[PDB]
């Protein structure tokens, strides 16, 4: 379950 | 922006940091699966043992993503590592099933990741995952497979010495 | 019409290039009884690594009749290496019931082998086989013999338990 | 509950596994730090090394008080690991200047933990914060506060061979 | 239906074991060449000899795909071992004429193999294929390209002379 | 028209030729630049030592792609190796500035000869990229970008202070 | 103009340039001749072994040039290197006439060399040309001079066997 | 700042 | 030829 | 099965 | 300059 | 022949 919420995160969200 | 950053789209650069909080979330499952099996109750000595392997594993794997991320030009960006989904592990079968779900979704992760390199035209990026990630993520998967099958012909969970015979041949 | 061909019949040299096809034959059934012990749904690793094992045995005995058949001036002749009859072993036990009735019949082939040797007159060919098959095959069949009953006496192929004691204390 | 819970409070309990977390976040700050050094336009090796083995000591202590949790009969409840306060450091001296305010904020919470501990009279718990916290606490204060003053008496960080030479000297 | 099966396509699969059948196939030709050469009016030893390596690592390259299927998930399939196209051989350089002529048909169905999981994209699949298989199969035929011009340079399959001194410098 | 060529395109095959002299180019600017440190105005004895070394890289990269066309079956066409476009060189980080734009420069030659193997379906020859020259073009940008960001923090070239002490601290 | 210029003359110092320019020549040369004899049509490998060190043998002489217009205050110009004259060899005799052609041509050069540093009363360079270039360069004549005499005496280059052998005892 | 946010947390969030 | 008659042989030919 | 057709078949299908 | 000219080159200039 | 039109070349050619 926790591992979905990061995986389909966007990608805007993991850039600087 | 970088001095060193050649052939190095964004969309990977990202990709690479979601990668890093999924090697860092799987090192902290496999750390509550290994103290699980350190309590009094449950009392596998090996299970806690191979699990911890499994933790220091995962997070090598997270700095090995992080150094290939500076040697790209990219800026690593760190979130929340999140809690284990379950405090709880019925039993070393359980468990073992809970981890080969859990490789399992790691390599999901891999192969959309891998599929994005390719689509960017990036292929050293390419090589790094099939050379570090891809390969070792089949043999974690298989070994997990063989552990879960020879757990439940046993007769595991109901077997309690199914269980003990595992963790004293198989994992020691 | 060979150089070095002395006192060697045409039945005997077809003889040699016949069970020369049975030895081939029975490392193939090897081959497929090793990989299957590999399979994560049976996962027995000692399994595997004994019938790997006796893969490449019945090979070297295949390489030796080749080998023989040149000394005494005759002429390798090669047929297709047919298919092993099953595909899947139910279990360990069923596997080593395969493996001893395949055991007995490689047996069987060399002692009508050793009848046409002495029929023919041929002294030599009489010594190659009891020096090197005859002895061989009865440890083989005795080996796999003791093998069997240990296992139907643990309560295998029903006790899962059975097939993974086995496989480490015995077969490890 | 536990079979070998005794003379142990559910406050002791649930204070070990506030620490458990504050060690776990502390080596998440240590692993962000490490990898700031590596980036290429900062590229100061040994200020990552030592950051590096920072980020593993965190965790051996959050795992001596997941161990000291078990023994004691109580039971491991784990959150989650908050990201980094800093996910840029303006430079060496400024990072040690974070690793300072950091260890001495370890510091304080197993003071209080020791505080807590002597109130509930658990002297084994007071003896294992005592032996293997409270003694290497004021040597990591000791040792980041020489490294701090002697990076601003080089003229750090305005001075970039300040740095460097800190960097070969000091740190390698 | 596979626990460990992931990413893994039927036509993948099903390639998987006819490429087994042509390593398998190919040891089984180069075992017909070996003992060619131990022939009483043929006598090369070192060309029996560099033929039962090939037979041997022709084998090893079988058994490694019958590995990568079980790790996958896939089901080894077995069909007939054909006997060899040729029964005799005319000479030495023949030999290595008709082993030149296989290598570079066992390196085009690995070309086709490594394009259909390209096509299916399984990234695991197409590593495996160059870095086990790919690889050598270019200074397989590198080196049986080497012998073969080095043969008929001396003057062979003419001259006797030209096969006695290449199987004693060469090949030994 | 060669006897060991199979699945090599003419456009390949000319590709690996124009990356032949630029990578001898590369170890021609290499040798230029070790000489310059070695004068007696300049005299930075490791600085002169860390581009010989990189000169004699640069030519086994040449090596390995001349001995890369002969197992494909390809023709080396060989053409004239081009002066460096300097013959004198500011200052230590003026040259490792100009080996950091020359390595960028044969990395996005390697990226486009990777790109024109993957168009023509050359899988033996994407593997052979990624393995020798994907990977070590990566570490060496890395690396010239960590030596240069060092070189500007201590004040160079300005400070010939700055430049004496990274050629004994980091090239010694 | 240097500081440690003494009884340097420019005729002296532009004449060093041109020398180092013949000896990364002579290295080119020998470069192509150690490649083609690695062809698959050729596969001569002691013969590319051979001429692979007599590259790398052309290249410290340029080196040791290149070194010594340092220690004389003297400056380096570089300039293209040509490639052969031939990217075809008939034969290893017709290498080993090129190569002999070659090594004539120079020691010529150094010999009005040796003119120039006598008449410019250079007794320092008139030293350094007998003790490192003028005596090596008659043991290289002398040795070529053997290796094409013993190749024409076998009968080569018709005869594919006088090759071979030579390519064996002699440069084996 | 993240911290003392652990630190404050009361005892009760702590136990399972 | 007999290694064609294997590599033309249909994929369905293979699955178990 | 397969063991015995091998077994059974005659000496004149084993000569070259 | 002189590594864009090889470069740029076409790749006639490099078959034999 | 590329031997003797370097070897042929004055020396103005190579001094810097
Ligand atoms: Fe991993
Ligand atoms: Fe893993
Ligand atoms: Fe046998
Ligand atoms: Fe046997
Ligand atoms: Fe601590
Ligand atoms: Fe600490
Ligand atoms: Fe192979
Ligand atoms: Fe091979
Ligand atoms: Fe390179
Ligand atoms: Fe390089
Ligand atoms: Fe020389
Ligand atoms: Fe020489």
């Amino acid at each position: 379950d926790s591992f979905q919420v990061i995986k389909n995160s966007p990608l805007s969200e993991w850039l600087i | 922006t970088s001095q060193v950053r050649q052939n190095y789209h964004q969309d990977s650069e990202a990709a690479i940091n979601r990668q890093i909080n999924l090697e860092l979330y799987a090192s902290y499952v496999y750390l509550s699966m290994s103290y699980y099996f350190d309590r009094d109750d449950v009392a596998l000595k090996n299970f806690a043992k191979y699990f911890l392997h499994q933790s220091h594993e995962e997070r090598e794997h997270a700095e090995k993503l992080m150094k290939l991320q500076n040697q790209r030009g990219g800026r690593i960006f760190l979130q929340d590592i999140k809690k284990p989904d379950c405090d709880d592990w019925e039993s070393g079968l359980n468990a073992m099933e809970c981890a080969l779900h859990l490789e399992k979704n790691v390599n999901q992760s891999l192969l959309e990741l891998h599929k994005l390199a390719t689509d960017k035209n990036d292929p050293h990026l390419c090589d790094f995952i099939e050379t570090h990630y891809l390969n070792e993520q089949v043999k974690a998967i298989k070994e997990l497979g063989d552990h879960v099958t020879n757990l439940r012909k046993m007769g595991a969970p109901e077997s309690g010495l199914a269980e003990y015979l595992f963790d004293k041949h198989t994992l020691g």
